[PDB]
């Protein structure tokens, strides 16, 4: 009962109209060409009709009436393509949630999957439980694989919410869309069973707070140089400070010297002009909250962060519980420091932005995440 | 797989057989070895005298 | 079994795996070295003995 | 790089005659190595390498 | 400052010839724990930090690649480094290797150098695995192909056949031919990685 | 250098001290100098560790029984009563991983003939796996003594 | 695992055959690596002597090897006789002996 692409579901036409109105004209032309090449309905004779239509500069409404009333829902595969192109177009609408892939002792396992044989295995594992249809494509810019898993029910077939699972190419961290119903656990457990094929893999989730876009979660926790530094160590993730040993020595930071400012270490902040010193103070704040040199937003916007500082004075465990909120936390913190409200001499590393989107405690001066 | 491994082993042992004829030197060097040992004894005597 | 067969109650006739040839090859190639060798060891000594006086 | 042992066969012993007949060129390599070590030992004993190595130091 | 300029230039070129090795230990200090002892106004470092500068040198483009950095910070109550902020991508597992070296605890400098050398061998293996396939492309023996980020799973084209390779550490384990001679051609190309370059001319001549 | 658009064009060798020159003759044709510098440094480190291990073993076994070295330093042979033990330690420079990998094998002699090699290889492999290198060799010469246990 | 008992015996025989197959495969792979290292050392030696001679006379180099060694030790014995009958000192002779020890030692 694994549904093929030629099956058509029963959905409302106006919501597909509303979805397909959120796309440009050339992707609609590509979609019409691919659907007529694969399925058709009502060769190259009908192609010049749309070639002449897009040359005249028509609106999107007449061409979306064309696509919705030469096929009259279209099918399950066409809906999957529409929704996946909508995911490619506007990435700010979704919400990802990462999860690691452990095996055996606890060593991480790179997935290294192939898009061909994985799809039929996932479908023949899921079809023994529910009605299902999967669809897997490659992101055109970022090197990830986005898999759209859709499920159905019988009161003909009432659709469910489509569930996304994003595989990066060479990382043991697998993103899935944020859900907590029994279908989400079923799909994630089925993928954890069918991706292995030699030795068993489990999916311990590494985070509990969702993050917004796929570029952000890819830069945070995918295969990238920014995967761990992420904060004041952002200079080491781009290497803009050193050159190769085969470079010139005349243009070297050892020979040229960088303009620096003498720090203050006495308590000279609670007792409160020269625009070069003002520019150096803004450069110091830019160094501490970011890399070397809009204008407040960081590399990645982080939604929610909750810290915990468990210090120890005279054998007393003194806990505090910082919590944050908003659109971009560390950018707003850099803005608040830029207005001379936070003494940047005493801002620790975990507050500064490193180990971003990780809400964990601190036990004697070294960060550790929370389960 | 064992057949192609045996073919590679046969190729390498034919290379070894081609090398093994370049080192055979039928000579009467045992008298030359005795002369070398006698000159070594003379050099040891001259070193012990030094 | 080894401590039994040493004192109370092996041999080698066929070799499916051994190590007694590669070090012989190594001794041969350090004997026949035209760079450091033993014949070139003498060739530096008499050059040094000619420079000794 | 240790001399790695053979994988576990679950009480199937290493029948050296059967796997030696399975790779018949290994006997040719064995006799070639025996002839090579014979010729190299004849070259070594004629050169008095151990003799001049032991008489010096 | 002319003689001191020449001395600093000699120091910089000495840093360059040491950095051409690949594994260097540059000193570092975390700017938050620069505590003042308040005995003379001087500044002592509370927690020491030692930065490793891994740098793989290519051969095809004949230039140094982007260097990966590993940073180690000493713990506050154990006198042993723990891996603070590394920049290696996550297909090369770093935390498990740091737990595996010397039983988890790393005290001396050469104990860290062993871990740096292991990660360096992994990085150079990945770099050579990318370079050999890129030069096989540049020699035009193969058609257009796709590479992974670690060059462990590639898929190229020959004159008729689509070929998939899944390669382990510098030697090929799983192959795929897709389009009884196919099985012989499948097992024949299995082996080393330069053996693939030799055996591709054995079937495309 | 290219010194801008940083590229290495030419590199070569001026002079080598004639001690590793034959061993370096295979490695110095790969035209990858980073492997050359690291392989020379790792060879120096491995050779120093090998001669330290052999000096430790000779300083601990020079009292009870006899001992002598071999070909250059690659193998060590001790004897007792007769019974002989040969330990091999071969450093292989790479050619056609790239670090110089070492090989350790042992061999025994009961006076009459050599023992079997499979059981001795398995025993020395397991003993090095379980004890170590500086401790495993002391255990293997103690078990080839076998005066008491 | 291991186990109409004739097809059971045939299955156990085929299982023992495949076990012997993979055993011989591992043995042949390790032995082929050893042979490849040995012939790599041999090729390094032959290329080194071909670079040193530059005349393609490797067989004449091996055949006249003992002649070169015997004229070398003849020159060494004449030099030792000259050092015994010419220097006759306690500092220069000891320095020459230490230089010979440092040269022929390693």
């Amino acid at each position: 009962l694994r549904l093929e692409d030629n099956y058509v579901p029963t959905s409302d036409t106006l919501v597909v109209f509303k979805q397909l109105m959120k796309l440009p004209v050339t992707v609609l032309y590509d979609l019409t060409l691919s659907w007529f090449a694969k399925f058709g309905g009502s060769i190259y004779l009908l192609t010049e009709t749309l070639d002449l239509l897009i040359e005249k500069g028509v609106r999107r409404n007449v061409i979306v009436n064309r696509i919705l009333y030469v096929y009259w829902g279209l099918n399950v595969f066409q809906l999957a393509e529409i929704d996946c192109h909508l995911m490619i177009s506007k990435p700010e609408k979704f919400k990802w949630l990462p999860s690691k892939a452990l095996r055996g002792d606890g060593k991480p396992y790179v997935v290294k999957l192939q898009p061909a044989k994985f799809i039929e295995n996932l479908q023949t594992d899921l079809a023994k439980i529910y009605h299902c249809h999967v669809y897997m494509f490659k992101h055109p810019s970022l090197p990830v694989l986005i898999t759209r898993i859709q499920l159905f029910d019988s009161n003909p077939l009432i659709s469910r919410r489509p569930y996304y699972v994003a595989f990066p190419l060479n990382s043991p961290i697998i993103f899935h869309s944020v859900d907590k119903d029994i279908y989400a656990r079923l799909v994630l457990q089925s993928i954890s069973r069918t991706i292995s094929e030699r030795e068993t893999i489990i999916f311990k989730p590494v985070q509990k707070i969702p993050v917004k876009s796929i570029h952000n979660i890819m830069t945070l926790l995918g295969p990238s140089r920014f995967a761990e530094s992420m904060g004041p160590w952002e200079c080491y993730a781009s290497a803009n400070f050193e050159r190769s040993p085969l470079h010139d020595y005349k243009k070297h930071q050892g020979l040229t010297g960088k303009k620096v400012m003498v720090r203050e270490f006495d308590d000279s902040f609670l007792n409160d002009e020269e625009p070069e010193i003002r520019r150096l103070r803004l450069e110091k704040n830019m160094i501490k909250f970011k890399g070397s040199a809009s204008r407040y937003s960081s590399l990645v916007p982080i939604e929610k962060v909750g810290f915990t500082l468990k210090n120890e004075i005279n054998s007393r465990i003194i806990t505090i519980k910082l919590k944050f909120n908003g659109n971009d936390i560390f950018g707003g913190l850099h803005e608040l420091c830029d207005k001379n409200l936070i003494n940047i001499d005493k801002v620790p590393g975990w507050l500064a932005g490193e180990n971003g989107s990780f809400s964990g405690t601190i036990m004697n001066g070294d960060f550790q995440r929370e389960q | 797989r064992l057949q192609i491994l045996d073919d590679a082993i046969q190729e390498k042992t034919s290379e070894l057989a081609e090398f093994e004829n370049m080192v055979r030197s039928p000579s009467a060097g045992d008298n030359a070895i005795p002369g070398l040992l006698q000159i070594i004894q003379s050099y040891i005597n001259l070193l012990e005298e030094n | 079994d080894l401590t039994s067969t040493l004192l109370g109650k092996d041999s080698e006739d066929d070799s499916i795996r051994d190590d007694s040839n590669i070090l012989d090859i190594a001794h041969f190639v350090d004997l026949m070295d035209p760079y450091n060798g033993l014949l070139k060891k003498i060739n530096k000594i008499n050059e040094n003995l000619s420079n000794e006086l | 790089m240790l001399n790695d042992p053979i994988k576990s066969t679950a009480d199937v012993r290493l029948d050296k005659e059967e796997v030696l007949s399975l790779l018949p060129s290994l006997k040719e390599y064995t006799k070639k190595s025996k002839e090579l070590k014979e010729t190299m030992g004849q070259m070594i004993s004629d050169s008095h390498e151990e003799e001049i190595k032991e008489v010096f130091v | 400052s002319t003689s001191d300029r020449s001395e600093l230039e000699d120091y910089i070129v000495l840093e360059n010839v040491y950095r051409m090795f690949g594994i260097t230990f540059f000193p570092l200090v975390d700017p938050i724990d620069l505590k003042i002892k308040d005995a003379s106004g001087e500044i002592f470092v509370d927690r020491e930090m030692l930065g490793i500068r891994l740098e793989v040198f290519s051969e095809r483009t004949s230039q140094f690649e982007k260097p990966h950095y590993v940073l180690l910070k000493k713990r506050i109550k154990s006198n042993s480094w723990f891996l603070f902020k590394h920049t290696i991508p996550s297909f090369i597992d770093v935390q498990g290797i740091f737990d595996d070296t010397n039983g988890g605890l790393v005290i001396s400098h050469d104990d860290a150098y062993l871990f740096a050398k292991r990660v360096f061998l992994q990085l150079v293996e990945v770099q050579k695995r990318r370079q050999i396939f890129k030069d096989l492309e540049a020699k035009k023996i193969i058609h257009d192909l796709d590479l992974d980020l670690e060059s462990s799973m590639v898929s190229f084209f020959v004159k008729d056949i689509k070929v998939e390779l899944f390669v382990k550490q510098n030697e090929i384990v799983s192959c795929s031919i897709l389009d009884n001679n196919k099985s012989k051609w499948e097992i024949a190309l299995l082996g080393s990685l330069d053996d693939l370059e030799l055996k591709l001319n054995h079937s495309f001549a | 250098y290219k010194f801008e658009d940083s590229t290495l064009l030419k590199w070569e060798i001026l002079r080598i001290s004639t001690n590793v020159r034959l061993k370096a003759k295979q490695l110095l044709a790969t035209r990858n100098f980073q492997k050359c510098l690291l392989s020379l440094y790792e060879f120096d480190k491995i050779k120093s560790k090998k001669t330290g291990i052999f000096q430790n073993l000779i300083n601990l076994l020079k009292r009870k029984t006899r001992c002598y070295l071999m070909n250059n330093s690659d193998s060590l042979i001790v004897e007792r009563v007769t019974i002989k033990l040969q330990i091999n330690f071969i450093i292989t420079m790479p050619g056609e991983c790239f670090l110089p990998m070492s090989k350790i094998s042992i061999a025994l002699w009961k006076g009459g003939e050599r023992f079997n090699q499979i059981d001795l290889d398995e025993i020395c492999y397991g003993l090095i796996k379980e004890y170590g290198v500086k401790t495993g060799l002391k255990e293997i010469c103690n078990v080839c003594l076998f005066p008491d246990m | 695992p291991q186990m109409d008992l004739k097809v059971l015996s045939e299955y156990s025989n085929l299982r023992k055959d495949l076990i012997l197959k993979c055993q011989a495969l591992q043995i042949g792979e390790s032995k082929l690596s050893d042979i490849l290292s040995q012939t790599n050392s041999i090729n390094s030696l032959t290329t080194s002597i071909k670079e040193a001679s530059e005349d393609d006379d490797i067989s004449e180099y091996f055949a006249t090897y003992n002649g070169k060694l015997v004229v070398a030790l003849e020159e060494m014995k004449l030099l030792l006789e000259e050092a015994v009958k010419t220097f006759g000192n306690s500092p220069e002779k000891r320095e020459k002996i230490k230089k010979i020890l440092s040269e022929l030692k390693k």
